[PDB]
């Protein structure tokens, strides 16, 4: 899921 | 040496081989491998990135190899259209997940070797096709399962070769  | 045929046009990918050494070797496997032919660009985020070659259309994640380290302190920023890593936020579990800036993403490079600062490893930059990046990154999304930023219509990377 990174990066944010 | 990366070719990437999507069906939005064919992305020209060089790699930094000597200073992401084992991030470039771990991606060029992946391609030699054809892992990533039918993947899609499953994160598209307009003025950030869009990310890649984890998922198969309709959100269904492919296996992968063991994490590489990461390489994020070689002194390349995640300047527009550089190619870098995707990853948990454990520093260390890259593994086949990519992203290519669509922006320069300076908050993205690395500051320290810890948790929050160390950054993600770019490995390589579209040296040809930076038009079909741009088409990309603002086409339709939304949310699907427990994932936002996903294209309405598939981007579909097609195959991707090593030439």
């Amino acid at each position: 899921a990174f990066p944010f | 040496s990366i070719k990437l045929q999507t069906n939005h046009g064919t992305i020209t990918l060089k790699l930094f081989a000597d200073k992401a050494p084992e991030t470039a070797a771990n991606f060029e496997q992946y391609v030699k491998d054809g892992h990533y032919d039918g993947t899609i660009f499953h994160r598209v985020i307009d003025g950030f990135m869009i990310q890649g070659g984890g998922f198969e259309p309709g959100m269904k994640q492919k296996s992968t190899r063991a994490p590489i380290k990461n390489e994020a302190n070689n002194g390349l920023s995640n300047k527009k259209y550089t190619i870098a890593m995707a990853r948990t936020p454990d520093p260390h579990s890259a593994s086949a997940q990519f992203f290519i800036n669509v922006k320069d993403n300076a908050f993205l490079d690395h500051t320290a070797p810890t948790a929050h600062g160390w950054g993600y490893a770019v490995f390589g930059e579209v040296v040809e096709g930076t038009d079909v990046v741009d088409r990309i990154k603002s086409v339709a999304t939304g949310s699907r399962a427990g994932h936002g930023d996903v294209p309405v219509d598939d981007v579909i990377i097609e195959k991707a070769e090593i030439v």
